């Protein structure tokens, strides 16, 4: 409990991997969820996924292999289907 | 200025700790 928060972003004919287009610690990173909960944008907890990408993957940086799948499960129940 | 909330607002996930 550093706190940590990463955005990710995927978008199709942008972004041909999700992107982490930022990310925080500590006071930064509550600010993040704070401002995460203003606009809606699902957060989830997972502090090994968290841990790792902080290490590996820094902001403006697209996901490297080892996070592809993990990610797309994220992905898959944060998407909002738009309906 | 605006820049974090504007990657916020179009994010599609986060994961925290």
């Amino acid at each position: 409990p550093t706190h940590i928060a990463i955005c990710l972003y995927y978008k199709l004919g942008e972004t041909p991997l999700p992107l982490v287009i930022e990310t925080g610690k500590d006071a930064k990173a509550l600010q993040i969820i704070k401002l995460a909960e203003l606009y809606d944008i699902p957060v989830i907890e997972d502090i090994p996924l968290a841990r790792s990408l902080d290490k590996n993957i820094h902001k403006g940086q697209y996901i490297t292999e080892d996070f592809f799948e993990p990610v797309a499960q994220l992905i898959r129940i944060a998407i909002d289907l738009d309906y | 200025s605006g820049s974090l909330a504007n990657n916020i607002k179009k994010s599609t996930v986060i994961v925290k700790n």
